[PDB]
């Protein structure tokens, strides 16, 4: 019921091997949509889910020029980052820009989003007031000071209140499908014997979106949140996702234990054992 | 300069059934810089043609790309991934074990 | 949709 719109860009140089790679992808959730990559043979921003398909030949070519002009800027960038960090010419360096909002299920803006990182690290960032800026060193504050004399923060305040929230919204309407539901997880456990002293108790969360999730294990009520192993929420490869959460138990004792499930799909939380 | 080494998880889509196709992935997450390459093998040879998503980062900036392809799970045949990265010394590779 | 416009860092 609430919902995000994110533009994600990394431009990478590679002195001696042309213009730096740029590639963009924008999400709804965690739904691709589309997606631009600087090195496909005459590159266009392209649809990725069923319903942007429906915007007409001028959508895409508005994107696709906007697409092809962040490249050319980040690519000036690039050579300006050189300047600013007194940087050689000679490695590959890295620009990353994201920008968004998130809605309330009435559909308001609840916040915007508009920052960079060089080289994996935090650059300069709009405030979450979309007036002021967080410059993350003395480079970045040159960049703060040219984007307070041009009034950027203004410009993207607009952009983000306006056009931002009423395309999300416009997105949301047209693929309500899949992106107002919320598949819950399919879980059990299973039992994996270490030795005849323990054995590792998994509790598994598979085929759930969104990737919001929560899977935890008690002994006797009591949270094992030093002894269990969370692996990282991983994408299935058909719009959903995976989890598992695993626990060393001795034997015998495995009825101490239950799995707890939060997710947005599911009526209830659930509680799980082992049943042999 | 800050490099991350990245995470590797190699799973299949469905659970597994010997003799039923499925897909086979290899997650790659957590790094930085972004480039890195990556490798599905069948019983330690390249898997032609696998395809990959295109990069995108998480909140902290670091990449993440999937890697992918068709396949059909026997008990037998071995299944891997192999993953190199400026971080690494040599190329990780991660072998696939279907209960996890 | 993306926006428009953009300013050099
Ligand atoms: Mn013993």
């Amino acid at each position: 019921g609430s919902h995000s719109m994110r533009y994600f860009h990394t431009s990478v140089s590679r002195p001696g091997r042309g213009e730096p790679r740029f590639i963009t992808v924008g999400y709804v959730d965690d739904t691709l949509f589309v997606r631009f990559d600087s090195d496909a043979a005459s590159p266009r921003e392209e649809p990725r889910a069923p319903w942007i398909e429906q915007e007409g030949p001028e959508y895409w070519d508005r994107e696709t020029q906007i697409c092809k002009a962040k490249a050319q800027t980040d690519r000036e960038d690039l050579r300006t980052l050189l300047r600013y960090y007194n940087q050689s010419e000679a490695g590959s360096h890295t620009l990353q820009n994201m920008y968004g909002c998130d809605v309330g299920p009435d559909g308001r803006l609840l916040r915007g989003y508009h920052q960079h990182a060089y080289d994996g690290k935090d650059y300069i960032a709009l405030n979450e007031d979309l007036s002021s800026w967080t410059a993350a060193d003395t480079a970045a504050q040159i960049t703060q000071r040219k984007w307070e004399a041009a009034r950027v923060a203004e410009q993207l305040r607009a952009y983000l209140e306006g056009e931002c929230v009423e395309w999300l919204r416009r997105y949301l309407e047209n693929g309500k499908e899949t992106l107002q539901r919320a598949d819950p997880p399919k879980t059990h456990v299973t039992h994996h014997p270490i030795s005849d002293h323990e054995a590792t108790l998994r509790c598994w969360a598979l085929g759930f979106y969104p990737a919001e999730i929560t899977l935890t294990w008690q002994r006797d009520g009591e949270d094992q949140t030093q002894d269990t192993e969370l692996v990282e929420t991983r994408p299935a490869g058909d719009r959903t996702f995976q989890k598992w959460a695993a626990v060393v138990v001795p034997s015998g004792e495995e009825q101490r234990y239950t799995c707890h499930v939060q997710h947005e799909g599911l009526p209830k939380p659930l509680t799980l054992r082992w049943e042999p | 300069m800050i490099q991350r080494t990245p995470k590797i998880q190699v799973y299949s889509r469905h659970p597994a059934e010997n003799g039923k196709s499925n897909f086979l992935n290899c997650y790659v997450s957590g790094f930085h810089p972004s480039d890195i390459e990556v490798d599905l093998l069948k019983n330690g040879e390249r898997i032609e043609k696998v395809e990959h998503s295109d990069l995108s980062f998480s909140k902290d900036w670091s990449f993440y790309l999937l890697y992918y392809t068709e396949f059909t799970p026997t008990e037998k045949d071995e299944y891997a991934c192999r993953v190199n990265h400026v971080t690494l010394s040599q190329p990780k590779i991660v072998k696939w074990d279907r209960d996890m | 949709r993306r926006k428009w416009r953009r300013w050099h860092l």
